[PDB]
């Protein structure tokens, strides 16, 4: 009988198309007057249509790159497979969608990098003795979980000028701890010690030589650190293919954006690198705080799990921050930082413990739906994000792609990405609106009209101009 | 809605002084208004930067303004068996300025200072300072408040109790109608902040060239506290004045403490007994709630009401993922005696970066409807990031949603375009209310002059 | 209006202690530095020391180290000083000082306390008339009033009648007692026409006795 | 200590002079001294502080001058009023330190004292006391020296002396000597002797009695 493909009455094998996926044209030239073109593929070829004359699409999902997922992250030149498949193709015709799947595996015994920002104002004293073994002491506990691990070491206290900072007498300004009986560093803001190596002892024997230094303020320049240890790749040396951990140790409130105002300071932080050869932020006293939104842009830039190692005292404040931060974990540092190095451990283990999906360039026609296989094959249906994971376990996730109508650029291609992993799923995709039969045309036919129009797919079409 | 964006004014100073940090209108006593620019980065005698002041007169082809000259020498007084010291280089002379009658009041923020007492010291210090002026008679006068000659070791054993070492006073600054100069000094009380009032005449007649300390007795500072909610706070970051007691016999300040209760934020309104009355808390942390606060009656009931910006507002986008605009709350003052509720209108940014919110200068009634109209300032906003300057309408419910008017900055980038704002005085004459905006990164100050609604 | 307003005059005896006050009127006594000033005819005026009433701390003067105590209390808005061991050269005029405007001025000054250390008790004077010995055209009597404790005494001619032309010369101290002359100048044709009658009082021993003065 | 050395001493001048008092410091002290009044019997009244500045409410024509230790207080057209006690004080340094005070006297034509000698009265002497009593009324200027002679040779134990302010009719000044003796060494002599000493004359003003004769 009739259906929506007939009772349309197209004009055209693209038209026809465009009604539904289902309909299908039929080419051929030995077609009663009375039969409709449009029709069920079974109904075409029940009115003795031609096979050969049926333009019938199906939307369908093929692999191209499709490497197993990797039982190991160590070794290789980082050949490691994380997302499977990594390519497929997709075929989609209007108002159509197509479904496909996707692995992420939480790789074991994947590299890590380990970059320690350290507070080195006065009340740091205690905590830089209780820390001048825990490069060996880290090494230790993190080779039960990688066999690649770089540690180095930074340093901040607060924006050298004043009012942060003593200018009185000239003593204070090479031994700002004058007035006491004792001796510290004369203030610096922030200061690159030692670029990731997988030489722990350098660690420890670099913390060896380190000292506090001394300012007015409680709240510190940590901040500016942060995104100097984030945009300065090179000095730092973060690794392309390996987990990136940036473990911020303080026990006092925070400088933010357009607190610098208070020293003249009114340039915004432009999120550059300014570390030269002596290894010193050159911008401190000229260039203000960053901001929230600032340091989130650099930090999702460059792969980096911020670590906010505080004391009790400020847990509450860096934990509201840290929601404003996503991807960044908090951990209850003890006064003199003796716990710090189980906080890492617990951190790591936290940070590999979500797959949370991204999509980048998806077309404004095309829409997603995802299904979340978690846990043991338990099926969680509108969510793209696991969590509760351990190191090696692999989660799927189940994918439709609804267009909607037909775009006119027919081949596009869009990523699905895990937050933080380096692998990813390419999807390239293509619009199937068209008939093969369009594409031997006849322009200006001596069948329609006396030359007025174009006849293709076995119709008579109005040409350009009419 | 009907400001002129094709023909402008320029006035310029020199080339990295920051010309245009701050700016106000200044009326003569014949009622000529002028133009008081700031310029908190013009070279001095020794060729250093101690900051200077402009004032404009009025030219619809701008140009170049003539100095509104101050003392720039260091000072140095051996009394009482100590020795007082000023320090004005990279004081900031012109970080602030404002004018009521006939007098100019310019603060030089960082200024520093310190006494010397054999081996001890009070440690040399960012006090701040402002200078005022009279321009048609010549006569000058200096206030500040938090110099003081207590030696570091006391500081010491009182817990930094009192300690106004660091005020920075005049950061911001404002006058009521009645002549009272109120600064505001962000680092008072280790970093708490605090307020300082003194009558303009009374700074006058009590000041005289190389006291340095003197007592202005009819002066009024606020008070220190143990609450560890104001700890680095900046109380007085930005501050205003307006009527919100009902009686009409006060004049009560608006103060803006945008890193208040652990950067949370925070706008408190005050009688003139520094007596709390309300307090706004802040939204979101580090969205510097109070950067610039802002009063004025936008919905023509006769009871100002209450404009908050925090510049650094992060707002709520697709994917979990936020985004810094800025953002402005305008809140209505009620009928009588009643606390000030939720806001009643949000206004958000646009571009990233933008800084929304950064500065807000009511505009008086611009389109002349009979309700208070307001400008709002993102000086990194507009596609371009060059920066953006609003309008935005008052009506009977307060304010309208969508702006009436965009002024897209005429300066390169980093001109800081709308860092500084102020509006609500016809420097024409022609019946209309204009606006001048501050452009530090260019060092210039554009005119805006309203015209007939088209 | 700015006024300092001091306590009365004392009268104690060497050894003992006495505590002066100066109360602010007019304005809040923890505003400025507060001095005290000590004031004698031949000695001139010598710096105590001073006070901050906001805080309490103190400087001195090394001489008055050890008798001169300086204090304040804001709730009364009163400062103090208290002297201790008393000696005959404490007798002095104490003044409360401070400054206008600038922070190390003496502007605004007390009334002045007074000070009497004796160990002298209250004795009644001696009252004796001064006539002339055994010729002009003006003739000059006289009162001689010795050995009273303490000031004052006020002295009058015909109970204040005989006024004009008169000379009442300070009091002068003799050995913890003081000693007070008056004298009158009239014609000869009024003395001793007319009878002249030198009337003192004492009212610390509460006595008011009157000499005529007769010829020799 | 810093030294205050104010002169003059005292001055007698007359209404509407322009007068100068000046004030030396043992060292430099930067204009940091104040200028104070004292009306007779009467407290302290600021007049200037920081070598220049004048006090609210004083008039103008007070004013001051000076640098580093030299210093001079200045009265045009002198007042009524202005006649009165003037101190200098510094406070460059603690402890502060005062200047020795200068008096400003009303200025007149010399004039001789009238001598006055008074032997013991009865009362006196039936107590056992004996007291001469000399006075030295209206005279300019104040300097005058009072000499006792007991027969005819000078007494200088014993003697009171008291004088009295400028008066406020005649602008002069008075001495009143009082010689105090027993009423047993009273009767060893007979002469008793005040002799007065003034620049109206060269002569001694000389006024005796004998005891006894009368
Ligand atoms: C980090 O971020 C957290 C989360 O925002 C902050 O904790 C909040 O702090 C505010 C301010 O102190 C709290 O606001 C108060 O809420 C009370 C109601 O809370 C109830 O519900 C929560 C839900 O979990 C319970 O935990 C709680 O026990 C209560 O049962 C109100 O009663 C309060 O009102 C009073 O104070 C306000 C001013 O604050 C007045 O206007 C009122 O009139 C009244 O007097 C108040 O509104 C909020 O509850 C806290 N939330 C949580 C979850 O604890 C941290 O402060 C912040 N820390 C740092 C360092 O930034
Ligand atoms: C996600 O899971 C939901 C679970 O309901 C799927 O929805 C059902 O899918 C079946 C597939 O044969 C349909 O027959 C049902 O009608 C659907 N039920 C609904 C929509 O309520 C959904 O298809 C899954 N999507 C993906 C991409 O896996
Ligand atoms: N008016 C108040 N109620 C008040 C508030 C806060 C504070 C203080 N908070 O901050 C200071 C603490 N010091 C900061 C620097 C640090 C040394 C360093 O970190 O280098 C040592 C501790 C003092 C004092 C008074
Ligand atoms: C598409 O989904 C169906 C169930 O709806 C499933 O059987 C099939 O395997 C999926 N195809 C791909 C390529 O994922
Ligand atoms: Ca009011
Ligand atoms: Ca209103
Ligand atoms: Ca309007
Ligand atoms: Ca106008
Ligand atoms: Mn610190
Ligand atoms: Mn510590
Ligand atoms: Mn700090």
């Amino acid at each position: 009988g009739p259906n929506i493909c007939t009772t349309r009455g197209v004009s055209s094998c693209q038209q026809c198309l465009a009604v539904s996926p289902m309909c299908a044209w039929c080419s051929d030239e030995a077609l009663p007057l009375g039969s409709p073109r449009c029709d069920l593929k079974e109904n075409l070829l029940k009115d003795n249509c031609a096979p050969e004359s049926i333009e019938f699409p199906v939307s369908e999902a093929r692999v191209l790159e499709d490497r197993p997922l990797s039982d190991k992250g160590s070794g290789d030149s980082s050949q490691v497979t994380q997302v499977s498949p990594q390519r497929i193709a997709l075929r989609l015709r209007p108002d159509d969608s197509k479904n496909f799947s996707i692995q992420v595996r939480q790789v074991e015994d994947y590299p890590v990098d380990i970059y320690y920002l350290m507070d080195l104002s006065y009340s740091m004293k205690d905590d830089l003795w209780s820390i001048q073994n825990l490069g060996t002491k880290l090494a230790t506990q993190m080779r039960k979980l990688t066999s690649n691990l770089r540690i180095g070491f930074g340093a901040f206290v607060d924006k050298p000028v004043s009012p942060y900072m003593y200018i009185s007498p000239p003593e204070a300004l090479e031994n700002p701890c004058y007035d006491m009986k004792t001796t510290c560093l004369p203030m610096f803001g922030y200061k690159h010690v030692l670029t990731l190596t997988d030489q722990v002892t350098r660690f420890n024997e670099e913390v060896k030589k380190q000292s506090v230094s001394r300012n007015r303020d409680a709240p510190e320049g940590g901040f500016d650190a942060i995104m100097q240890a984030t945009v300065c790749d090179e000095k730092i040396g973060w690794r392309n293919d390996a987990s990136h951990l940036l473990v911020f140790t303080t026990d006092a409130k925070t400088h933010i954006a357009l607190d610098g105002r208070l020293a003249g300071i009114v340039q915004p932080n432009d999120g550059q690198c300014h570390v030269g050869s002596d290894n010193h932020y050159s911008a401190s006293t000229t260039m203000d705080y960053p901001s929230l939104g600032l340091m989130t842009e650099k930090l999702s830039q460059k792969n980096i799990n911020l670590i906010f190692a505080v004391t009790e005292n400020v847990v509450n404040l860096y934990q509201n921050y840290s929601e404003l931060i996503p991807g960044t974990t908090v951990g209850v540092l003890s006064m003199d930082s003796s716990n710090v190095l189980q906080l890492i451990v617990d951190a790591y283990g936290k940070i590999r413990s979500k797959v949370e999906l991204e999509v980048r360039d998806l077309p404004e026609e095309l829409s997603l739906s995802f299904n979340a296989t978690c846990l043991n094959n338990e099926v969680i249906p509108g969510l793209k994000s696991c969590m509760g994971l351990k190191i090696g376990d692999t989660v799927s996730f189940s994918i439709e792609a609804k267009v909607r109508g037909c775009p006119q650029e027919k081949e596009k291609s869009f990523t699905i990405k895990p937050v933080g992993f380096k692998d990813s799923l390419i999807v390239q995709v293509t619009f199937d609106c068209d008939c093969a039969c369009q594409a031997q045309a006849e322009p200006n036919s001596h069948r329609c009209n006396n030359g007025n129009g174009t006849f293709e797919c076995g119709v008579c079409r109005c040409g350009p101009g009419w | 809605l009907n400001l002129d964006p094709v023909q402008l004014t320029f006035y310029a100073g020199p080339n990295g002084s920051q010309f245009g940090f701050s700016l106000d209108f200044h009326k003569d006593s014949h009622g000529r208004v002028a133009i008081v620019v700031g310029a908190p980065r013009t070279l001095g005698p020794s060729q250093e930067e101690t900051g200077g002041v402009f004032l404009c007169p009025w030219r619809a082809e701008g140009g170049q303004c003539p100095s509104l000259l101050f003392d720039l020498r260091d000072e140095t007084r051996n009394v009482g068996s100590q020795t007082l010291q000023t320090f004005k280089a990279r004081q900031g002379l012109g970080a602030s300025v404002v004018s009521w009658s006939d007098v100019i009041v310019a603060c030089a923020p960082w200024q520093h200072w310190n006494v010397l007492e054999k081996t001890e010291e009070a440690e040399k210090t960012p006090v701040g300072s402002c200078f005022l002026a009279q321009p048609e008679s010549g006569r000058r006068a200096e206030y500040s408040p938090c110099r003081g000659n207590t030696l570091s070791r006391i500081y010491v054993e009182n817990d930094f109790s009192w300690d106004k070492r660091y005020c920075e006073a005049g950061f911001s600054s404002v006058v009521t109608q009645a002549g009272e100069l109120v600064l505001g000094a962000p680092g008072g009380y280790y970093f708490l902040g605090l307020l300082a009032q003194a009558p303009v005449a009374d700074i006058f007649s009590s000041y005289r060239p190389g006291i340095l300390l003197w007592h202005v007795s009819s002066q009024s500072l606020s008070f220190d506290s143990s609450n560890p909610e104001y700890f680095d706070g900046y109380w007085g970051y930005s501050v205003a004045v307006g009527e919100f007691d009902g009686d009409l016999n006060t004049t009560e300040y608006v103060v803006g403490a945008p890193t208040w209760s652990w950067t949370l934020g925070a706008v408190e309104i005050l009688d003139s007994y520094y007596q709390r009355l309300h307090r706004l808390r802040g939204e979101q942390m580090a969205s510097y709630f109070g950067h610039s606060v802002a009063v004025t009656d936008v919905n023509g009931d006769g009871r100002h009401d209450l404009l908050v910006g925090a510049p650094l507002y992060m707002e709520s986008r697709a994917d979990r993922k936020l985004a810094e605009v800025g953002r402005v709350y305008l809140f209505l003052q009620p009928r009588g005696p009643h606390a000030l509720g939720a806001p009643s209108l949000l206004l958000t940014g646009t571009q990233l970066y933008g800084r929304f919110g950064s500065a807000i200068a009511p505009l008086g009634d611009l389109d002349r409807d009979g309700y208070n109209d307001i400008a709002v300032a993102a000086p990194y906003g507009g596609p371009s990031g060059r920066g953006q300057v609003l309008v935005f309408l008052g009506q009977s419910e307060g304010l309208r949603s969508r702006p009436s008017q965009v002024l897209d900055s005429p300066f390169p980038t980093g001109s800081a375009f709308g860092f500084s704002l102020r509006g609500a005085v016809d420097i024409d004459d022609n019946g209309y209310p204009d606006l001048i905006v501050g452009a530090y990164g260019a060092n210039q100050v554009a005119v805006y002059r309203a015209q007939p609604v088209v | 209006e700015v006024q300092l307003q001091q306590s009365g005059a004392e009268l104690v005896k060497p050894g003992a202690s006495v505590k002066l006050s100066c109360t602010a009127s007019g304005f809040n006594i923890k505003d400025t530095y507060v001095h005290w000033v000590k004031q004698r005819p031949e000695q001139g005026l010598e710096w105590i020391g001073r006070i901050d009433p906001a805080n309490g701390y103190t400087k001195y003067d090394p001489k008055f180290q050890g008798k001169a105590t300086i204090t304040a209390d804001t709730s009364s808005n009163t400062a103090y000083l208290q002297l201790s061991s008393l000696t005959s050269e404490d007798t002095a005029v104490y003044y409360c000082v401070r400054p206008l405007y600038d922070y190390y001025a003496m502007d605004y000054w007390g009334q002045g306390t007074s000070v009497t250390v004796s160990s002298a008790k209250t004795t009644a004077p001696s009252v004796y008339p001064l006539a002339p010995v055994c010729t002009g055209s003006s003739v000059t009597l006289g009162c001689l009033v010795k050995g009273y404790f303490p000031e004052p005494v006020t002295l009058t001619w015909n109970s204040g009648s005989l006024s004009s032309g008169v000379h009442t010369f300070p009091a002068v101290l003799q050995s913890d007692l003081y000693t007070l002359s008056s004298s009158v100048t009239v014609t000869s044709s009024t003395w001793p026409s007319q009878s002249i009658t030198c009337n003192v009082a004492h009212p610390a021993s509460s006595t008011k006795v009157d000499k005529k003065i007769e010829p020799r | 200590d810093i030294l205050m050395t104010q002169s003059p001493s005292s001055m007698s001048v007359s209404l509407g002079d322009t007068v100068s008092i000046t004030c030396h410091a043992s060292q430099g002290i930067s204009s940091n001294i104040g200028w104070l009044q004292q009306k007779p019997g009467k407290s302290f009244m600021g007049l200037i502080y920081y070598g220049t500045n004048l006090v609210d409410g004083v008039p103008s024509r007070f004013s001051g001058s000076g640098s580093g230790a030299d210093y001079s207080l200045t009265i045009s057209s002198l007042d009524s009023e202005d006649f009165a006690d003037y101190y200098c004080v510094q406070y460059a340094q603690l402890p502060y330190t005062f200047g020795g005070g200068t008096k400003l006297e009303i200025k007149r034509a010399d004039a001789a004292p009238t001598v006055s000698i008074f032997p013991p009265s009865s009362e006196q002497l039936t107590s056992g006391g004996a007291s001469v009593v000399c006075f030295l009324n209206n005279f300019y200027p104040k300097d005058i020296n009072v000499k006792w002679k007991i027969d005819g040779s000078e007494r200088q134990n014993g003697v009171l002396n008291s004088w009295t302010d400028q008066d406020s009719k005649d602008s002069t000044y008075s001495m009143s000597s009082t010689l105090t003796l027993t009423k047993d060494e009273y009767e060893r002599h007979n002469s008793y002797t005040c002799e007065a000493t003034h620049k109206t004359s060269t002569s001694p003003i000389v006024k005796s009695f004998n005891r006894n004769e009368c």
